[PDB]
């Protein structure tokens, strides 16, 4: 009784001490969202609020639970609202409200006892309720991880699962691709619907690159998790990319803003035209589309404001060291990013051909197109004109620095990275499966199937096929017949597979 | 020169050669001159069609090869997987959602834009036709040629739309629903 | 002063006691609440100073030396839970910067003590008796011998249900089986009345736009529509149009100079529901116009059904009441002790029957967005009632860097 009624403070923690002074705390906020006018009367909300929390003596940690909680249902169309009450009320850090877009500042935070209440929610995933609000609440806390009001280190270190416990995690996936190369079933779909995992491309999603590139630097195999974070990697370097496409690509593709536009539909009252009539949405999925005649975007437009699109080539060569460094042969995922960057290639050679600076331009293209490009092209599945756009970049080059990249990717394959080995793994395994069922009635469809698997990649695909003629006969008849719905790619290689194969040490004359 | 197209504006003509070049040239009031020239298939272009809402172009030829070019960037978009045959017809809806490929196996085949998922398929194989699908351009209807030898049906329902067959599919759930 | 010179000192813990006892000369100096607040923005803005106890060295973030059973804290601590009890007992006499007094200074103290201390977050659970939306100068002599209207027997029967089932659940459940079809014979009315006028409410909304969703499928007959029922947030000729907002927002410009002089500092609170006057109670909860007065009770009644289902079946809840009814009274006259069976089974019929049969599948259908804000509410107190019996100590594993 000392320690009851003379120490303990006297406040209402639950939302069953008080009925009714929790009862007016939400009304006040189902209101608040539902006025035209929000922007003029924000410090007419919070003086209601101070005097709801006073007369009954709420809690000051549990009611900014109920803010957020409430708020959430609301995200979708009221999120100014939401900043701006949360701005003025007394829970803004004034002086610890350190940001997330430097390098040295992800630990300098603010306001840890809601720090200590975002945590513990984005942790319970156990209920059918929670399942289905998960992708509300998360958008929310990314919001306010943008804006500063919560430290990221103090979210992504006490928040399920353990990061000893995600590492061995990995080391069993990554296991299974070595064998592929050559109670946790429920859990794993646990870690990439729930927790760290999908925390970290919803912050990827809106805006925040500074928080995500230094953990892909420090755990770099966090992807083989996902295959949605080489998407959205992707969302925002094609962003930075498409001014600077639109003005090399010049005359062509300012007219084509013109190009884009559709039919109307034309009744026979008295033959006249009349547009179509569409209505916007306003979803929570970063893709934009259209459906039969709903259009839908993205909630959050000012997703791309801390972002700035670079300028021509000299920066484009200093931002790729740290965006495509990360995602290193997974750009071959987005193949329409492979083949943006291989026209700013063609594009600019062309214009700086000149006299004087182009045996300098070629070779700051050779070492692009070898580092990070070559590699993302063996990770194709079929994809003839993705691998089209590539070879006219390297349709300028010598013979001998093209020959140098074919036999280097045939070295560094086995010696370096697994997502290479496991792909060039299988291409051998399927041109081995073709080649046995050759038949000459079946080259009529055979033909296509076979000739989309060399175009694809052939460094893969056609050794095991020169190595199946020179052991067998009545096969060169069924190749040759092949060849005519090859590309200028696959062309190119089998010129260099021949050259392989006759100075290929054996002996060339019998015993 | 095996196919031509107008795009929806009225002001580019698309051209399909044999070698597999696709030209793109301008008409702007007496000129007409070429833009650009990007190689697309390794065989002849065979169709072109546009989307109805003006978004990307589809373009077929003799290898068993479709792909989907958006018309911004002028850059391919999404592949569809038919390594059956020669896609010899090719044609769109007009809410711009079905996709009718017919190939040299005497097969149909229909897709979405968006996606490019399978939506059914009827093999028509003991004719000898080279059969022709056509939508309507105000109703979502069809004339599949080839019913005998070289005939056209074409294939009705009672609602026009898809939309407002899903709005009578959904009135007729919802008197169930105000029925328990 | 006393901050800067801590290291000439001859002692680095004896600036840690002088700086609590200054600061609370200045609040019993102090004479006024208007006085209050005033300098208030001192003591918020240097508050990392008041964890760092006997240490010249500052803790980090979140890290605070302050135990509630120690020398600074053990004689500051038992003379601020005074003021803030002589701020409660006027409840008559209090303005509205008494009560933003008691806010700023209650907020105070739960910033400087850790989220798990064990005078921190209300560890014997007492439901609180004084949540009285109430005005005794409102009420003149409480007739009640003139029982001839609808005004006197549904406003005597919202008051019956309130004085014993929402203020007391813990008295509701294990009781007998007389006193629980007493509020079952008072709720079944109650409840049949509200959820009839509010079918109403939500039947002018669903027939407005769906005529002129019928009327722009004639007009330009190009195109069909299936869109939602939603709030069409300004109409067309209210969203553009600077005519109707300058005179509109010069409206509200001068009812908060009203709420913001130093005369009308005595006044109720916009959500009140009055519990007095007979006739104002039924003049907010049957006017199909407002519909925030009808969200309010059932909202304090999901609150203290979703407790009587949580208690009568689990029973380590069961068991963290039994503590908190024998530590404060051992001869206890109120009495819960056993299991009261077929109480349990006709009152889990009064859970299941008022808040997952009626409430939950009527606005499943006419309000989708506060369908999902009872839903939520309902499961995010069962994290936080379990986490009470533990001792909150899944909140001590927060780490720093």
């Amino acid at each position: 009784l000392l320690k009851k009624s003379k120490y303990e403070l006297k406040k209402y923690n639950l939302l069953v001490e008080n009925s009714v002074g929790y009862g007016q705390l939400v009304a006040l906020l189902i209101l608040a969202y539902y006025d035209p006018d929000n922007f003029s009367k924000v410090s007419a909300y919070l003086k209601e609020i101070y005097h709801i929390m006073g007369k009954y003596s709420l809690d000051s940690i549990r009611t900014l639970d109920v803010i957020l909680n409430v708020s959430s249902q609301f995200i979708t169309e009221g999120y100014k609202f939401f900043i701006a009450l949360l701005r003025k009320s007394d829970s803004w850090p004034s002086s610890h409200v350190a940001n997330n877009s430097n390098y040295s500042s992800l630990n300098e935070g603010g306001n840890m006892i809601a720090a200590n209440i975002i945590s513990f929610n984005l942790s319970q995933y156990n209920e059918e309720v929670d399942k289905e609000n998960y992708e509300r609440y998360m958008d929310m806390c990314c919001i306010l991880l943008k804006n500063g009001f919560v430290n990221f280190y103090s979210i992504w270190d006490n928040v399920k699962p353990e990061m000893e416990f995600l590492q061995e995690y990995i080391q069993n996936l990554e296991t299974e691709l070595e064998e592929e190369s050559t109670g946790k079933q429920k859990t794993q779909q646990d870690i990439l619907l729930f927790g760290k995992i999908k925390l970290l491309e919803r912050l990827l999603i809106h805006g925040c690159v500074i928080p995500v590139i230094h953990v892909l630097k420090q755990y770099p195999k966090v992807l083989y998790v996902s295959e949605s974070l080489s998407r959205y990697l992707g969302r925002v370097f094609e962003y930075l990319l498409n001014p600077l496409y639109t003005s090399m690509t010049s005359s062509g593709e300012s007219k084509d803003m013109a190009t884009a536009l559709m039919i109307t539909r034309i009744d026979n009252g008295i033959l006249a035209h009349k547009p179509r009539l569409i209505h916007k949405y306003k979803t929570h999925e970063p893709f934009e589309s259209l459906e039969l005649n709903s259009s839908y975007v993205f909630y959050y437009s000012e997703w791309n404001s801390n972002l700035t699109p670079f300028a021509s080539v000299n920066d484009l060569f200093e931002n790729s060291h740290i965006y495509l460094s990360i995602i290193g042969p997974y750009l071959g995922r987005i193949p329409t990013l492979l083949s943006k960057i291989s026209r700013i290639g063609v594009a600019d050679i062309q214009k700086n051909h000149g006299s004087e600076s182009l045996h300098v331009t070629i070779d700051k293209w050779i070492d692009y197109v070898r580092k990070f490009i070559f590699p993302a092209t063996s990770l194709l599945q079929n994809n003839p004109i993705a691998t089209s756009e590539v070879y006219e970049l390297m349709k300028f080059f010598p013979f001998e620095k093209r020959y140098f990249i074919y036999n280097e990717m045939m070295t560094k394959l086995s010696q370096d990275i697994l997502p290479l080995k496991v792909s060039f793994n299988k291409a051998e395994r399927e041109a081995k499966s073709i080649l046995k069922a050759l038949s000459i009635d079946t080259i009529a469809k055979e033909s296509r199937r076979f000739a989309k698997l060399i175009s694809t990649n052939p460094l893969a695909s056609l050794v095991p096929a020169v190595k199946q003629i020179e052991n067998y006969d009545k096969v060169s008849e069924l190749v040759v017949y092949t060849t005519k719905y090859f590309n200028d790619f696959a062309y190119d290689v089998l010129q260099f597979v021949l050259l392989l194969r006759l100075t290929y040490n054996r002996p060339a004359v019998q015993f | 020169v095996y196919s031509l197209a107008w795009s929806n504006g009225g002001s580019h003509i698309f051209i399909g050669f044999k070698s597999g070049y696709l030209a793109i040239l301008k008409a702007k009031h007496g000129i007409l001159e070429v833009c650009t020239k990007i190689k697309a298939h390794t065989g002849p272009i065979t169709e072109i069609k546009m989307d109805p809402w003006g978004r990307n172009f589809i373009t077929g030829s003799i290898d068993g090869n479709c792909y989907v070019w958006n018309m911004k960037s002028l850059c391919c978009e999404l592949i569809i997987n038919d390594l059956n045959s020669a896609v010899t017809t090719l044609d769109v809806c007009h809410l711009g959602k079905i996709l009718g490929i017919c190939t040299e196996d005497e097969m149909v085949y229909f897709y979405d834009l968006n996606s490019g998922n399978l939506l059914h398929s009827k093999s028509l194989a003991n004719y000898k036709t080279d059969p022709v699908l056509k939508f309507y351009p105000d109703k979502s209807w069809y004339i599949m040629s080839g019913k005998n030898d070289t005939l056209s049906n074409h294939f009705v329902k009672n609602e026009k739309n898809l939309i407002t067959y899903w709005k009578d599919m959904f009135d007729n759930t919802m008197i169930e629903k105000r029925r328990k | 002063f006393v901050y800067n010179s801590r290291f000439n000192r001859s002692n680095p813990a004896s600036w840690g006691n002088t700086f609590f006892e200054l600061f609370s000369t200045i609040i019993d100096l102090l004479n006024s609440p208007s006085t209050f607040l005033k300098f208030w923005p001192y003591a918020e803005s240097r508050i990392e100073w008041f964890k760092m106890n006997t240490s010249v060295e500052p803790v980090s973030l979140g890290e605070s030396n302050l135990i509630s059973y120690k020398q600074p804290l053990y004689e500051k601590l038992r003379h601020w839970n005074d003021i803030l009890a002589k701020l409660e007992n006027n409840d008559i006499l209090n303005t509205v910067k008494h009560y933003n007094m008691k806010y700023k200074l209650e907020n105070f103290l739960s910033e400087l003590l850790p989220i798990n201390e064990e005078s921190n977050f209300n560890r014997s659970a007492s439901i609180s008796a004084l949540q009285e939306s109430d005005n005794e100068w409102n009420r003149s002599a409480r007739e009640r011998e003139s029982n001839r209207s609808s005004d006197v027997i549904f406003a005597a029967d919202y008051n019956f249900v309130f004085y014993h089932l929402i203020i007391c659940p813990i008295e509701f459940a294990f009781s007998d089986l007389e006193y629980k079809n007493d509020v079952d014979r008072s709720l079944s009315p109650l409840l049949d009345a509200i959820l009839e006028i509010e079918e109403n409410f939500y039947s002018k909304i669903k027939m407005n736009n769906r005529t002129r969703y019928s009327l722009e499928e004639a007009l330009n007959t190009e195109y069909y529509a299936n869109y939602d029922v939603m709030t069409p947030k300004l109409p067309v000729y209210m969203k553009h149009s600077n005519a109707m907002k300058m005179d509109r927002n010069e409206f509200w410009a001068n009812l908060q100079n009203i709420k913001e002089s130093d005369d009308y500092t005595l006044r109720p609170t916009i959500m009140d529901i009055s519990l007095s006057n007979t006739t104002c109670l039924y003049k907010q909860l049957t006017q199909e116009d407002d519909d925030y007065y009808r969200k309010q009770f059932i909202l304090q009644l999901c609150f203290t059904t979703n407790l009587i289902r949580n208690l009568i079946s689990s029973d380590e809840t069961r068991n963290f009441y039994k503590s908190c009814y024998l530590r404060e009274n051992p001869l206890s006259d109120i009495d819960f002790e056993n299991l009261d069976e077929v109480n349990k089974k006709r009152g889990l019929n009064l859970c299941s029957y008022i808040c997952d049969n009626r409430v939950l599948k009527f606005y499943k259908i006419k309000d989708p967005d506060f369908y999902r804000v009872i839903r939520k509410l309902m499961s995010s107190d069962e994290k936080f009632t379990t986490a009470k019996i533990d001792g909150f100590k899944e909140f001590q594993n927060f780490r720093i860097s």
